[PDB]
């Protein structure tokens, strides 16, 4: 089963990721249910400890209100390390993507690599963990799941150079403060227009 | 200003040992039947201030 | 916005922004930077001994951001008047470790050790050494030593603290908060995180423990949304679990109950705010709906 | 339980924490009054 996500979601991932570049992010990937695994959009979750279950029932329970809403379901959930020479799940990680995987059957662990993370990325720098109940832990060697690759890093290189990042906005910016949005309306608008 | 080390010791080993527990947590109700304005208080003064 | 923030600001406002932002001991080094340099370059006349914290905070940006070239600019500044200090070797290690020879800098802090026996900074950067270098075990005990030793700082409670939240160990980290909350009983966001810590154990009293923990604090601030959300939930999983008493159980669903409305006028109090929240406040009746009809 | 649906269970795995004290050591009942 392939892999394929649409550039709104990476550009959304890499950049709550450099929202916060030290300290662990957090991310929720969303699909389309009605072989190959498409990606709509994700959102991030929180930053920070990220160690806590309290607060995780209360964004999946949002998340999964909002996907009653516009019927949608929730795809899988990726996580970055904190360390750059580390790239291994952690154990609250496979617990989410189990939990994930009781109700939906294709939940990949995606996870962000820190070693090749610059301004002029490479293209794929994208950790695929396909991981189950039992002791199935396996990572694709190297595959293709973006649709556009040039257009990709065109987008990216313009989102990254212009500053104009600051207003992405987490769970936790919302409980802090429920005026701003989890959507990133802002961001929906700009990579239509880039495009 | 520990003039006599072994004595403020002795002395507040004593004052621990005299101190009693009153859990003030215990009482909860208090704040059970109450009003949530203050929330609304300076949530309206929240809105004015933008992100710089 | 550069050329236009530039213009529409004066140095004793940026001096003022940046005395804030050192208060608030915030992370944005690249904003630290961009007025860092910029203050250095227009005025660089006066206000030294306030342009000394300047320099260092600077530096200690730019060895956050990218650039060690600044970083050297202010620590040769640094060096050129006060000739013997121990902050600027504290400072210089630092650096030397992000860039590379480690044992270098742990001889430096072992100089610095040797010159004056109470030296908590150096220390600290040590245990931060060990912390990345090797395992967090060592960490930890290195960090029980020092804290031992002193028992006078708050924050290597809290660095303590931090570092058992990845080791899942719920019941240390307890005895730190309970200690980090003893010392300041007034501030509400210990209490909060105490009250995650002792929820994320488990257990019907523990259940009953973190729930009052959160209503304590609930009152002392009287907005925070996220130790509402906790005592709901704390008490929707008191009435789930079949272990409990009737008017026990009958006083949780009422707390609950008025949650759900103290959510449910918290969000309504937004709708006015822009349109876009009418939806939202959709979404969060819906979730509120489901779960009072699964509680009832 | 079910009726909950997302709920996340965390579990874990010389003493040097003057604190954290491995006998619960109850029964603790001081009167003196002078």
């Amino acid at each position: 089963p392939g892999v394929k996500l649409t550039t709104q979601a990476y550009c959304k991932m890499v950049l709550h990721g450099a929202k916060y570049p030290h300290c662990a992010v957090n991310g929720l990937l969303v699909a389309e249910k009605q072989h190959h695994t498409l990606f709509v959009d994700c959102i991030p979750l929180f930053h920070g400890t990220l160690a806590l279950a309290p607060m995780l029932e209360v964004a999946l329970t949002l998340i999964d209100s909002w996907c009653k809403d516009h019927s949608y379901v929730i795809a899988g959930y990726y996580q970055a390390n904190e360390r750059v020479k580390d790239a291994s799940p952690n154990q609250v990680a496979e617990k989410v993507a189990s939990r994930i995987a009781e109700g939906f059957s294709d939940t990949a662990l995606i996870m962000v690599d820190n070693t090749k993370f610059t301004m002029d990325c490479v293209a794929p720098t994208i950790h695929v963990y396909e991981h189950h109940e039992n002791r199935w832990r396996c990572r694709d060697p190297h595959h293709d799941y973006c649709e556009d690759w040039p257009e990709a890093q065109r987008i990216s290189a313009s989102l990254l150079d212009s500053r104009s990042y600051e207003t992405l906005v987490d769970f936790d910016n919302h409980l802090d403060d429920i005026r701003n949005d989890w959507t990133n309306p802002e961001i929906n608008k700009a990579v239509l227009h880039l495009c | 200003m520990p003039a006599d080390t072994n004595k403020a010791f002795k002395t507040e080993w004593e004052a621990l040992e005299l101190t009693d527990h009153q859990w003030a947590l215990d009482d909860v109700e208090e704040e059970l039947m109450a009003k949530d304005l203050h929330f609304e208080g300076m949530f309206k003064k929240e809105l004015q201030t933008s992100i710089f | 916005a550069k050329v236009s923030e530039l213009y529409d600001v004066t140095w004793e406002e940026m001096r003022d922004k940046m005395r804030k932002w050192r208060e608030e001991n915030s992370r944005n080094s690249e904003q630290i930077v961009e007025v860092g340099e910029e203050l250095i370059n227009e005025y660089a006349s006066k206000l030294g001994d306030d342009i000394w914290i300047i320099y260092e905070q600077v530096m200690i940006a730019a060895l956050d951001y990218g650039r060690d070239d600044l970083a050297l600019f202010c620590l040769q500044e640094l060096r050129r008047q006060f000739p013997g200090s121990h902050r600027v070797k504290r400072l210089t290690g630092m650096r030397f470790e992000a860039m590379e020879r480690y044992d270098d800098a742990i001889q430096l802090y072992d100089r610095i050790l040797q010159e004056d026996p109470t030296n908590t900074a150096a220390r600290k950067r040590k245990i931060a050494i060990r912390k990345a270098q090797g395992k967090n075990v060592e960490a930890i005990r290195e960090l029980n030593e020092y804290l031992e030793q002193f028992v006078g700082d708050q924050e290597a409670w809290h660095e303590l603290a931090e570092l058992y939240i990845n080791e899942h160990d719920y019941a240390k980290a307890a005895f730190c908060l309970e200690e980090l909350m003893m010392t300041n009983p007034h501030n509400h966001l210990y209490c909060q995180q105490y009250a995650e810590v002792k929820y994320t154990q488990g257990g019907l009293e523990n259940l009953e423990l973190s729930r009052k923990y959160f209503a304590q604090a609930l009152k002392l601030n009287n907005r925070n949304m996220r130790a509402l959300f906790g005592l709901y939930m704390s008490a929707s999983h008191i009435a789930s679990n079949p272990k409990a008493s009737a008017k026990t159980k009958k006083d949780n669903m009422k707390y609950a109950s008025w949650a759900a409305s103290q959510i449910n006028r918290a969000y309504q109090f937004a709708g006015r705010s822009k349109k876009e929240t009418k939806y939202s406040l959709k979404a969060v009746e819906d979730m509120l709906e489901t779960l009072q009809i699964t509680q009832s | 339980g079910r009726r909950f649906k997302w709920a996340i269970e965390l579990s874990g795995p010389s003493l040097y924490p003057v604190g954290y004290l491995d006998k619960q050591v109850p029964d603790t009942s001081v009167q003196e009054t002078d």
